[PDB]
């Protein structure tokens, strides 16, 4: 049962998104966790990395309260970096 | 083998050997692990130091020597004596004190002793008998042999 | 000795940048992951210059040889009395 | 007043004579002494001791590649050393062992460390272990039609010991290095300081008569 | 004492099977990383019951 | 190696150690010899201890 | 933790392990105390001399 | 050699030893920080420790 990496990250972006569609105009507060949730259920590689790491900077460093949908959409094509470090 | 030739199997993981025989039938991967036909017997009780373990940390040279040196000590006094005396005492002296510090440093060995330190032993000997499981790549081998040794041993 | 206060330092950045939380939560994995502990055995120890004796002392005996030369002096001081 | 003369340098003479015999002692261990490297790991843990591999081919790469900390650890320190651990040639390698009082290790595979630890001046010598557990091989072309014929008569030679037989051809029987305690030559001088004293009392014994 | 002949062992495939070149393959990817050198010493030494 | 994959060579009979990079490229026999990567230094002399 | 998310409590102090994990669902003030994973024995008795 | 034997040996020195040696079991808290440290860890030495 391989995780590949691209359906691995694919998850990871939806998790993180749907998640935070959950809390509105928090949503630049609640990106880690949603980020942790979503590790967790499209698993990881490694576990501090997470499923994808460079959407998870992207977003925290990008999304502000309510501008979640442009946010996630800039943020879900980005390359995920070193997966194993 | 069987099973992987008839199709009965579609792969064998094991402690299969890689010989020819079945190389010729099979294919094998590239080895997984390393061995070799070797010897097991009953690990021996340490042989105990003897009486040779106190002539260890003083070569037997030193023994000699010192016997010489005691006799030739011995035939100056039989022909002034102060300084032999004294010559001796100190000789007597640094032999004592190095023994001891040597005796130190060699303390106990408690190795035991190997009856056999080679497959040949086993050809040459009839005291201790030896041999092979019912099948394998093993028995197979000391069949086949054409080297003497072995040849001998299958016999 | 000891050390007199117990500190640390750290990554600064302007307040409400938005660098900020991302360069803390590296430091936090940098951390956990070993990366900061490896990189100071790097910089500091590994190529540390500075890194069990079976050697003469002639120290030791000097003590023994203080009191020898002590008793001889009792020695001389009883030849003395005596004569 | 004799008295305390001779109780004093009998003192004095025996915790001289108990500290020799100590001190001996201590240097017996050193030559007692094992293990300055037992380990590949060891050179890992000493900067003392420089180390390095051939310029290419199977041994570097395996270091390159490795992901494992230890070989990992010392590929870093051989890449980033100054000058280059690392040798053209094989000769060279072992040169640079012998000319450096031991202070360079070299990295090479059992085999040639075997064979150059069997050839004159038999200076070298091969410690622990192995890193890895590999073996050589004959290549041929993917698709080649010798491949499975090769392969067969690799495995007839093994079994016939005739692989074995050849590296002790090779190997050892060519081989011009050949296959505890109690030193003599300390206590010589002992000897021969003896014999002087034993000359002297000749001497005296002479001169008197 | 040593060993009487040097041989392995080795994953048996059949002749023209599809599986025999990636188990090759896998076993060398295996050799190189140390999993077996780790898987023996997991086995045989490290739960070692003698000293 | 190229002299096999380019064709200028039929075979290949020296110490050539057996590599995954290797096994993809080429085709490797079975090992004829064993060995492994090992340290060599210089080996210390205690002759002429002297008195 | 758990109190703090789902704000049954305004604020934690306690003997609390600084990680990643609790940095991005809490918020931690700097480090009031400073700690590390460390090993505890039994210490060895001093003497049993006896004659 | 009694006097030597005394002093000479050392029980434990770090975390690594623990790892080197079967004679002397060790562990951790149920739960908490120290134990998920040891779960997450890619280092070498505490992940032996851990499996
Ligand atoms: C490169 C690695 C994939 S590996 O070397 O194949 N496997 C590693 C494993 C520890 C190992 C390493 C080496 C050997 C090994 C065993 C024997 C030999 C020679 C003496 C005979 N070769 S043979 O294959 O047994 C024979 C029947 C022709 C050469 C190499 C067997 C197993
Ligand atoms: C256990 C058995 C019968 C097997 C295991 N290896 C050898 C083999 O693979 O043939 C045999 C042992 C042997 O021949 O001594
Ligand atoms: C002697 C040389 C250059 C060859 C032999 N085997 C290794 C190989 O197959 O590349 C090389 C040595 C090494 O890499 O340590
Ligand atoms: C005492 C306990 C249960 C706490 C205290 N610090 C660690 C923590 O904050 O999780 C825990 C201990 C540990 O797991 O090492």
């Amino acid at each position: 049962g391989p995780a590949d990496c691209c359906r691995m990250k694919e998850c990871c972006t939806d998790r993180v998104n749907e998640c935070l569609q959950r809390y509105s105009g928090r949503e630049d507060k609640f990106v880690s966790f949603c980020y942790q949730e979503a590790t967790v259920t499209c698993g990881s590689f490694n576990e501090i990395v997470g499923c994808c790491y460079g959407y998870q900077m992207c977003m925290i460093r990008v999304v502000k309260p309510n501008s979640l949908s442009g946010a996630h959409e800039a943020c879900k094509t980005v390359s995920c970096g070193n997966p194993c470090a | 083998v069987g099973e992987l030739v008839y199709g009965k199997a579609d792969i064998a993981i094991a402690p299969l050997t890689i010989t020819l025989v079945r190389e010729e039938v099979i294919d094998f991967s590239k080895p997984f692990m390393s061995l070799g036909i070797s010897i097991m017997i009953k690990k021996p009780q340490k042989s105990k130091p003897g009486v040779f373990s106190f002539l260890d940390p003083l070569a037997y040279e030193i023994w000699m020597a010192i016997v010489f040196a005691y006799i030739l000590v011995s035939v100056v006094l039989f022909l002034s004596a102060r300084i032999v005396a004294g010559v001796w005492w100190f000789f007597t002296l640094i032999i004592i004190s190095s023994y001891t510090a040597n005796l130190a440093a060699f303390l106990g060995v408690e190795r035991m002793v190997s009856p056999i330190e080679s497959a040949e032993d086993l050809s040459k000997q009839t005291e201790i008998a030896y041999g092979t499981l019912d099948s394998g790549s093993t028995k197979e081998f000391f069949r086949r042999s054409k080297i003497a040794v072995f040849d001998k041993m299958w016999t | 000795g000891g050390n007199l206060d117990s500190k640390g330092y750290g990554i600064a950045t302007p307040k409400g940048s938005s660098l900020g939380t991302p360069v803390n939560l590296a430091v936090l994995k940098l951390s956990e992951q070993g990366v900061l502990d490896k990189l100071k055995n790097k910089w500091w120890y590994d190529k540390g210059e500075c890194g069990k004796t079976s050697a003469l002392s002639l120290s030791n005996v000097a003590g023994v040889f203080y009191i020898l030369v002590g008793g001889l002096g009792l020695a001389m001081l009883v030849a003395l009395i005596e004569f | 007043s004799a008295r305390i003369v001779a109780g004093v340098w009998w003192f004095f003479t025996l915790i001289i004579i108990s500290s020799y015999t100590a001190n001996l002692a201590a240097f017996l261990g050193v030559e007692r002494m094992v293990s300055p490297i037992e380990s590949a790991e060891d050179l890992s843990k000493q900067t003392e001791i420089a180390y390095g591999t051939l310029d290419s081919g199977s041994t570097k790469e395996f270091f390159r590649r490795s992901k494992i900390a230890v070989f990992d650890k010392m590929w870093t320190y051989m890449r980033s050393a100054e000058p280059s651990v690392f040798v053209r040639t094989t000769a060279e390698g072992v040169a640079r062992v012998r000319k450096s009082k031991g202070k360079y290790a070299y990295l090479l595979e059992s085999t040639m460390n075997e064979y150059i630890e069997q050839r004159k001046p038999c200076d070298t010598m091969k410690v622990g272990g192995n890193l890895d557990s590999k073996g050589y091989g004959i290549a041929t072309p993917k698709g080649s039609s010798l491949g499975t014929p090769v392969n067969l008569a690799v495995l007839k030679l093994s079994e016939q010991g005739v692989l074995d037989k050849l590296k002790n051809k090779w190997w050892y029987d060519k081989g011009e290095c050949g296959a505890s305690a109690l030193s003599l030559s300390n206590v010589a001088g002992v000897f021969y300081i003896l014999v002087g004293g034993l000359g002297l009392a000749m001497l005296v014994a002479l001169i008197e008569f």
